[PDB]
């Protein structure tokens, strides 16, 4: 480890000053290394972990997008033989991206995941393995597809069942995951129908528990309430 | 695309 | 180098997939490995090469700026010490801007101008010389400073005499150049008002020959017109 | 920032 050398408060103060230059991969090496220091991280850190990989992660997937679309124009009849070009470099984009998949699903697996107790803790980093577990599958063509969704599916089926046991509707962590978990029922699991209700069953949920909250905390749980609404708004 | 976090 | 095996044409061609695909990191490693094929490059190569660069570096000056702001408020009156951290990263970034810089310096050095006798393109790579001196210049503040702002400058000058002997007022590259050393002028040299006779000598100089051009030749000269002017209206 | 191209 390259970052194996440096102080844990540093790095942790390094991936803050990383976020504030928009140096996503800096952030994400920072995080890797503090995370490799052994400890458990607290509710700011593991946010620094999530925003970081979610930024490197979410360029290289608009990447891949942009050059599979090229690609698949290239495979129509009537386009011209360009050569092996395309191909290699959408390639080159899709390796670079399940490496940086590997790599977080590898901080997780060791040890994030078995060391997590608090529901907060443990239901945070499940949907994390859930959403790359949905990001390697977004790529996948050949005979492991099946088991990566499966992966994905069964990450995320954690989470939901101690989320639904241990935190309330409104949740912030238990709101995104439904989210998420919707998203793949839809792009992913071929499961529209399930999508929508899970979106449906959450906002509503949560609609009846707004009550309960502070000003600060319905403020958060009504953002993502609203981001169910806008994919239901997009499927129906 | 739809919305995640 | 490691595009060493790959042909020229799949570079190029590789690059501008980079390009669609917002890779630019991956864009400048295509074209430095086109220029290492040892051949001059053409008016659209070159621009490929330069559109590469100034991203990248883009970035990096962007993340500098922020960085030295955090480092300079730290070091006012009344801030808390925060230890070594924000000037070690700040000189992190700092050092990968400056082997960016001393990159595209090495391909202009080793052998693009030397081999550049069309005003097009000696013009273009020594306006690029002084850019990429005047990225290193931003970042200076040692025994060298002095020496950077000049070669800046001795290569912006050259590429000006050349564009005033051998280009119209109105040529894109020229125009470009000259709002680059206006710039120089007012932001590394101190020298505003060099900056704004230059810019509004460019400007006008411009201005009168617009009449000779096509429909789309005007469009490219007057996007940069706008940009002169822009910049007197920031300065005036 | 001033404009450069
Ligand atoms: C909504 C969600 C769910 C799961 C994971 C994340 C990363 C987010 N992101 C997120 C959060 C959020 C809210 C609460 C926490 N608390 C703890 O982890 C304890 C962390 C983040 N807040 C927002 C707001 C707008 C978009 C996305 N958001
Ligand atoms: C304006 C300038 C001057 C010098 C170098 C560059 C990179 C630019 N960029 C640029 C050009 C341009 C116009 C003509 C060419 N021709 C050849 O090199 C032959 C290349 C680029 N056009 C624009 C338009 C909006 C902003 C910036 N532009
Ligand atoms: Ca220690
Ligand atoms: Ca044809
Ligand atoms: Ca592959
Ligand atoms: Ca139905
Ligand atoms: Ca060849
Ligand atoms: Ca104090
Ligand atoms: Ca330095
Ligand atoms: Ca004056
Ligand atoms: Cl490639
Ligand atoms: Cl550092």
């Amino acid at each position: 480890g390259a970052m194996g050398s440096m102080e844990r408060a540093s790095l942790i103060q390094k991936a803050k000053l990383a976020e504030q230059a928009e140096r996503y991969e800096d952030m994400a090496a920072f995080m890797k290394g503090a995370v490799e220091k052994g400890e458990e991280l607290s509710c700011e850190e593991r946010n620094l972990l999530s925003v970081a990989y979610k930024n490197v992660v979410g360029g290289q997937r608009a990447a891949w997008r942009v050059l599979s679309s090229i690609e698949q124009k290239s495979n129509e009849e009537g386009s011209e033989e360009k050569g092996p070009e395309v191909r290699e470099y959408r390639e080159k984009v899709e390796t670079e991206l399940q490496g940086v998949c590997d790599t977080v699903l590898g901080l997780l697996d060791s040890h994030l995941i078995k060391e997590a107790g608090d529901a907060e803790s443990r239901v945070f980093y499940l949907k994390m393995k859930g959403d790359y577990y949905r990001y390697l599958a977004e790529v996948a063509t050949g005979d492991d597809k099946k088991r990566i969704i499966d992966s994905a599916r069964s990450a995320y089926q954690e989470a939901m069942d101690i989320s639904k046991k241990e935190m309330p509707p409104t949740n912030p962590i238990r709101l995104g995951l439904a989210l998420n978990f919707s998203v793949f029922h839809y792009e992913i699991a071929n499961s529209p129908e399930e999508a929508i209700s899970l979106a449906k069953t959450t906002f509503d949920e949560a609609m009846a528990d707004l009550h309960t909250l502070s000003e600060d905390s319905y403020k958060d749980s009504t953002l993502i309430m609203q981001l169910l609404r806008d994919n239901l708004t997009l499927w129906t | 695309f739809p919305a995640t976090v």
